[PDB]
Order: structure tokens, then sequence, then C-alpha cells
């Protein structure tokens, strides 16, 4: 089942532990993505044609 | 076989200022010693 | 009823739908076919 | 675009912005439900 959803590309769930917000990977994420005070996000739109 | 990165340069679209940093741009892109087979090319729409 | 105006106004409907629903998955590039009583009246109006 | 497609090249981008902080879980699945309601819409083809 687990390796079924992975290949699958399947997003109809999404959770995140809080473990993982110590990871460095998710770490140098939330200083790619995130405002330093952690108050915005931003987002990447990519259009079709 | 290619790769792209995004840069912020100072001025806005269209002004001289803009353009002058398009060119300080291409020309740090293109003076490296680059490995062989490898190309730098400045696009957008501030280039254009 | 599916034959009639309403009935041939939903192929294009189905088409998107279907297109956006491979949109982001392994089947992306996979070609998508359809036929029926409604989508040949569908081409009939057209010509017609 | 020999390799890339043409939308790379020419991205849009998006900012919400809240009061608090958003570096927990529970404010991770709003925001994954955005993300999603963004790809959804009709001739986006990702978002990141």
């Amino acid at each position: 089942m687990s390796q079924a959803f992975d290949a699958a590309k399947n997003d109809d769930s999404f959770y995140l532990p809080p473990e993982a917000f110590e990871t460095d990977d998710f770490q140098r994420g939330m200083k790619l993505f995130m405002s330093p005070d952690g108050h915005a996000v931003r987002f990447t739109i990519i259009h079709q044609g | 076989k290619a790769a792209y990165v995004q840069v912020y340069i100072a001025g806005d679209q269209g002004e001289s200022l803009a353009n002058e940093s398009v060119e300080a741009v291409r020309k740090i892109a293109t003076e490296r010693e680059t490995p062989s087979g490898v190309k730098a090319y400045v696009t957008g729409a501030a280039a254009t | 009823d599916p034959l009639t105006e309403e009935g041939t106004a939903r192929m294009d409907e189905l088409k998107v739908a279907a297109a956006d629903a491979i949109k982001g998955t392994p089947f992306e590039g996979a070609r998508i076919y359809l036929g029926g009583s409604a989508a040949t009246y569908n081409d009939m109006q057209i010509g017609a | 675009f020999r390799h890339f497609s043409q939308a790379k090249m020419n991205p849009d981008l998006m900012m919400v912005e809240t009061d608090r902080d958003l570096r927990n879980p529970a404010d991770f699945l709003v925001i994954d439900k955005i993300a999603k309601a963004l790809k959804n819409v009709h001739g986006i083809a990702q978002v990141q």
C-alpha cells in the first residue's frame, strides 16, 4: 500500500510530523520558501503552454 | 543536460539601470572558464 | 436524454476533466479518445 | 526551449501573508490545501 501510494504520486492526504521540522533538509527549505519570522509563504506557479 | 537559476537585478524592467544590470550579468556569466561543452545564456523578460 | 443540445455540449467537458485528472501523475503523455452517439452528433452539428 | 518547456522561463509568484508564525504542522496542512487548490486551476502545470 505504501509503495503504491508513493508510485502513483497520490496527494489526497498530507501530514508532516513535528520531528521532520528539525531535519536539516526542512531547515533549509523553510529559509527558501518562508519569511525569516515565518509569517509568510511564497508559491511558485507554472503555466501550461 | 540543462539547468537554470533565477536572478533578481537592480532596477525595474525597461529602465536603463535594468539594461545595465542585464549586461553585467551576461558579462559575469560568459567571462568564466567554462567546462568543455557547457555554455551559459542569460534570458528572461528583462533581457528581452 | 443524451441526444440533445445539452448532451452534445458535455463532450468537451469530459475531455478537459480527463486531461486534468491525468495532470501531475505518471499517466502524463497519455492519449484520450472519446466516442459514442453524443460525440458523433456533436461532430455532425459542427459539420452542418 | 530545446530542453525545458516555455512556461518554466516565465513563472508566477504568489505570497500568502499572515500575522502569526506558520512553521508548525497545523499550518502546513492549510498550506498544502492552498497548494492543491492552486494546482487544480485549469491551465496550471505544477506548483512548488
